[PDB]
């Protein structure tokens, strides 16, 4: 056995400790003040006029913009296909829960925070009909949580979760107001703040494994607990650009114009006010200042600093931030030109869209578990062994180019005489599974007249 | 900090030329040591809080009885021993630029070298008591039994050595031998000059050195068993037990502070302040020997055995001493060194006034003698902690 | 033969020793602090503001990003095997195991560790019904382990693995919380810590060989044990660029602007405060500073450093990194021309695409041998000798220029009158073996009408 009370505190420790690491990563996407960003040449009273830099915001958005599911695809149990079987099939069951939970919205936020902090967690839980009444009580509730609110310990010998804690703060963020512990056979919640606990609301569940799945961003088998997408490579150029921008901004307040000197001419002879050390000048156009001079008196000036000198460094540093992140060059305004042909886009895009496709591959492994868990909760017993072989189906991450896809697809289909069957032409034009299932009805309504 | 620190491994003179393309593999390396104790002692499981071992001690009995003669009453009795694990540890420290480059495979080498050092410290503590921690319940050298072996190994082991064990009712189960003893297992001839322990044409190792059996008993060879005149051990290694609480627990830090001095004379350094990296290593071991007198110390040629006798401040009475099988006349609790020497030669034994030697006063009597010495305190009327032990070789 | 409890320690020493070698390559894929990266000109207090350089990670991703297995090929004396769903062609049984294990995910991670460190290990076992909750219990558990968790001694006479150990560190990375040792005929595991905290579980298996296969990055036969993809040339240009980028950043913090000077007026003549060596100049625009300059004074300034003088050195290092890695110039320089046409994209990708196809060729032999070994472990009998002729099939590494491929495939098929049979047109479009069976069904369901 393990004591739930000791375990509640043990996991509150590991969680509330681990928040200190991930605070460093958030500071790049929220553009919080980092000490290292602050440009050293700026005078000390002026150091408060910070320059913030947006490469990490741009990069995590440019990926999370491009991820969505078209649906789920599951092996044929027996016979040729499930595909024309419609609302009775197992693929449309899993898509029904996805729509009913609005995971089409909040999975996009879960993907985003998995790229910020390196992990997010999917919780599966049948709804309690006594709370949160905006739900279908026939459908398992699925909730995605950030690592700022859910924490889970993976056993490294397997890769399963051992136990996990979800804890939620008061509106000012100063105090935990409720905590929930998930265990392999039960879930428990304590309903008030840590100095003021009360006996837990507790439920069994039949899954015999913890009903939480870690979505984790990873690049290697070696990244065993996931990794922030905002790499140290990209942090360094984010902070370097801030140091340049502050030093250039200070220069524009202090040196972008010449400083004018006069030597040899005595302050009393200039008539300078002896108490204040200064004299007024009208200085409108074509006034000539006539001086008594003598003693070798003359005027000379310190030059301006060229702000171009700093700009040459920023142009070079953008060319670094592009190549490190793998964004297209137009995203960082640095290209010699726009694209000018249908595939000249695909060239510039190709470095990003292959990355987005691997994020789809790696998060597919989370959702294809989340739906096995949700099935086993709703139905009980063994999962139909086809489900171990499902694949999630994702939007093609590149920009849509419908007019260039069109004259290709029609040349392959050739009014039914052609190389490909009709429905592969629909897949090729990029129509989503959920859309082809309505479009096959419209085809029958048309073929009714011919 | 300066190059060639005695503490910090920092891109030092020791690594001279490591960057070059011509530095070879070491062709003259040696095998790392492995503990004999961990091969021969049974590994009992234990946690950090240690264990208690129960032992029976009731001399329970029954009597021959007549018709209607009423039956006698008896009861059993029991005791227990505590065992606790000791802890052994070290830290080794390198400059960040050292650990980034890992010249001469230093860190990978050093991890094995501290592992061998921990293992060897445990082995030495179990055999010889050298630096042994207070938690270890005795060590193998404390045995009051010794035996010469060089003249002929079979006679030394199987006859004389065994006699000293079975006369005290102990079994014989193994021999541990230092591999320096090979020239004595070689030779050991019959009267015709053939060696006892090898084949007619002398092609192959004498069978003990194959990890064979001397008579019935397996033998364990090793290259680090001998200290002083003691070259090996024979006994029942079922009488010894040990345990380990966890693995060699290597971890690494670079933010910590270390002290290079003692706590009373400290010389603190932050590892971050000068950009070092440090690896800390620790392990825990338990060790118990049920009876240290169950073993016989094999020794190369005939030698004296030396003892310390403590009277625990006893204020009155008489004791007695026994050497091998023989027993002295009664000895007063406060007798002089010349007095107790005279009581030893009066034992009726082959010992003589030029062999036996003594030093002490009213207590703490050190004595050296060519045999197994032991004491009877039955007539001592005070100081029940009074005791005798082997103290050192020489 | 050796007593296994002796053998595990002998292996764990060799495994522990290995970590310090492979940690060298790790420090380029993560941009760790490398002492050779630190630019020498910046003063000892500014040395903390490390630059990091992204070329090695850019390269090792840009290879692994392109790789994907699409299925298996097995020949037979029948001349063809019918496509026939999930088992009747034996290649479809192998692909069924390739999805019941998520090897479509774990391979695209595993190749990244196999490129970084130079090796990764494919492990085969039958699943444990007491522990493996989330697998079909009748398929073999085939899984990939990185060289940070598995080590195998390979005999130089035969290139067979003699024995191998898989050792898992705890959540803190310190203690080995379990070890699994694979012998030619047996698998053994110690389950709680170093075999200190448990006795071993065991299982015999029906093989002559250790059930572990090395994926190894071999450039030439002489890489007898395989080698890191982060080549000495890429390490060289990466560290060279890191130094020049730091020296430029330090220049912008100290010296991108003139330093102004006056001579011929003692501090007392300026009204400088004696305790602090300064006076508060009235810094606003268009003031004129008047001095007595009583020695015969003059004004001078040291020049700013030209930051262009670092920048047109960084140009050459990016152009070196392009030539050494063989990445398309557009991956590293924004000033290189974006290709205008599909032919120009085949030109620019060619240097990379060929190298990806080498990694496909070389890693295919590892997976191919892993499947043959899985077949013996599941079915117990000897392998049908056709499996020795089996081969892998992989994704076309090049970008999908669909509108160019469609007009070409349409021209060759010409509504059945043309050169190619229908099936060759489907492979020339790059449709997977998995999609080809959907094509079969959707074509029959169209030819049902005509």
């Amino acid at each position: 056995s393990i004591d739930p009370e000791k375990l509640r505190d043990q996991l509150l420790d590991a969680f509330e400790n681990k928040q200190n690491e991930l605070k460093s990563s958030k500071a790049y996407y929220d553009a919080e003040r980092r000490p290292d960003a602050i440009g050293l040449a700026v005078p000390l009273d002026m150091r408060k006029y910070l320059a913030h830099v947006g490469y990490p915001r741009t990069y995590v958005d440019a990926i999370a913009e491009r991820q969505e599911l078209e649906g789920f695809r599951i092996p044929s149990a027996n016979g040729e296909e499930p595909e024309s079987g419609g609302e009775n099939d197992p693929a449309s069951e899993l898509w029904d829960w996805w729509q009913a939970n609005n995971l089409d919205i909040e999975a996009t936020l879960g993907h985003t925070d998995a790229l910020i902090y390196g992990t997010a967690y999917i919780t599966i839980s049948m709804p309690d009909p006594e709370v949160d009444f905006d739900v279908d009580p026939e459908v398992p509730l699925i909730r995605v949580e950030p690592p700022t609110a859910l924490y889970a310990e993976v056993d490294p010998r397997t890769r399963k979760v051992l136990y996990a804690i979800r804890a939620i703060y008061g509106a000012d963020g100063n105090e935990i107001v409720s905590a929930t512990l998930y265990l392999p056979d039960t879930t428990m919640t304590w309903l008030r703040a840590e100095g003021e606990w009360e006996a837990p609301t507790s439920t069994p569940h039949g899954l015999e494994m913890v009903p939480v799945i870690p979505i984790s961003n990873r690049t290697r088998l070696s990244d065993l607990y996931g990794t922030s997408e905002i790499s140290p490579e990209l942090r360094s150029v984010t902070d370097a650009a801030a140091q340049i921008l502050m030093n250039m901004q200070g220069t524009a307040n202090l040196m972008a114009i010449p400083q004018r000197l006069i030597f040899g001419a005595k302050p009393e002879e200039l008539g300078i006010n002896a108490e204040t050390g200064q004299r007024m000048f009208d200085a409108y156009m074509a006034r000539i200042l006539a001086f008594e001079g003598g003693e070798g008196a003359h005027a000379e000036q310190f030059s301006a600093a060229e702000l171009r000198n700093f700009v040459d460094a920023l142009d070079a540093l953008d060319r670094k931030a592009a190549s490190y992140s793998g964004l297209p060059p137009q995203y960082l305004s640095s290209s010699s030109d726009n694209p000018a042909s249908a595939e000249a886009i695909k060239a510039a895009e190709s470095r990003l869209v292959k990355k987005v496709e691997r994020k789809n591959k790696i998060f597919g492994g989370a959702w294809e578990q989340a739906m096995r868990l949700a099935y086993k909760m709703v139905k009980g017993g063994d999962i139909p062994t086809e489900y171990y072989r499902m694949e999630t189906v994702w939007r093609d991450p590149s920009t849509p180019t419908y007019a260039a896809k069109a004259d290709a697809a029609a040349k392959l289909f050739a009014n039914g005489a052609g190389l490909i069957p009709r429905e592969r032409g629909w897949v090729d034009m990029g129509y989503t599974i959920v859309e082809r299932e309505q479009m096959r009805q419209w085809l029958e309504q048309d073929q009714k007249q011919g | 900090s300066a190059d060639h620190s005695q503490i910090a491994q920092t891109k030092d003179t020791m690594f001279t030329g490591y960057l070059d393309p011509v530095q070879a593999k070491d062709y003259f390396a040696e095998a790392e040591k492995t503990s004999i104790v961990q091969r021969v002692a049974q590994k009992i499981p234990m946690g950090a809080t240690g264990i208690v071992i129960p032992h029976w001690t009731g001399d329970v009995s029954a009597q021959w009885i007549g018709e209607g003669d009423m039956k006698p009453i008896t009861k059993g009795n029991m005791t227990k021993r505590d065992v606790h694990p000791a802890k052994i540890a070290t830290i080794f420290v390198a400059s960040a630029e050292t650990v980034r480059a890992n010249p001469a495979n230093y860190l990978g080498t050093m991890r094995t070298k501290v592992a061998t050092a921990i293992a060897m410290a445990f082995d030495n503590a179990a055999l010889h008591g050298t630096n042994a921690p207070s938690a270890f319940q005795g060590y193998l050298d404390q045995s009051n039994k010794t035996q010469s072996i060089s003249p002929n190994a079979y006679q030394g082991l199987g006859v004389s050595g065994l006699t000293k064990l079975v006369t005290d009712g102990k079994k014989w189960t193994h021999t541990l031998l230092d591999d320096t003893v090979e020239p004595v297992l070689n030779g050991s001839v019959d009267a015709n000059g053939r060696p006892l322990f090898v084949e007619s044409t002398y092609e192959s190792l004498t069978t003990p050195f194959r990890e064979g059996r001397i008579l019935g008993r397996p033998t364990i060879l090793s290259d680090h068993v001998a200290e002083g005149d003691v070259v090996g051990y024979a006994g029942d290694f079922s009488q010894i037990i040990w345990g380990q609480v966890g693995g060699l627990s290597f971890d690494v830090t670079d933010q910590a502070t270390l002290n290079l001095g003692s706590q009373e004379s400290p010389n603190f350094v932050s590892l971050w302040q000068h950009n070092l990296v440090a690896v800390r290593v620790e392990a825990e071991y338990g060790l118990l020997i049920n009876d240290v007198n169950a073993f016989v110390k094999l020794t190369f040629d005939p030698v004296l055995t030396t003892y310390a006798l403590d009277l625990d401040g006893a204020s009155a009475g008489n004791f007695t001493l026994s050497l091998d099988g023989k027993t002295s006349a009664n000895i007063a609790y406060n007798a002089s060194t010349a007095t107790v020497k005279s009581a030893i030669v009066a034992i009726d034994d082959g010992v003589s006034a030029d062999d036996v030697t003594v030093t002490g006063s009213a207590g703490d009597y050190t004595i050296t003698v060519p045999g197994t010495l032991t004491a009877d305190f039955s007539g001592l009327t005070d100081g029940e902690g009074a005791s005798i032990s082997v103290v050192s070789v020489g």
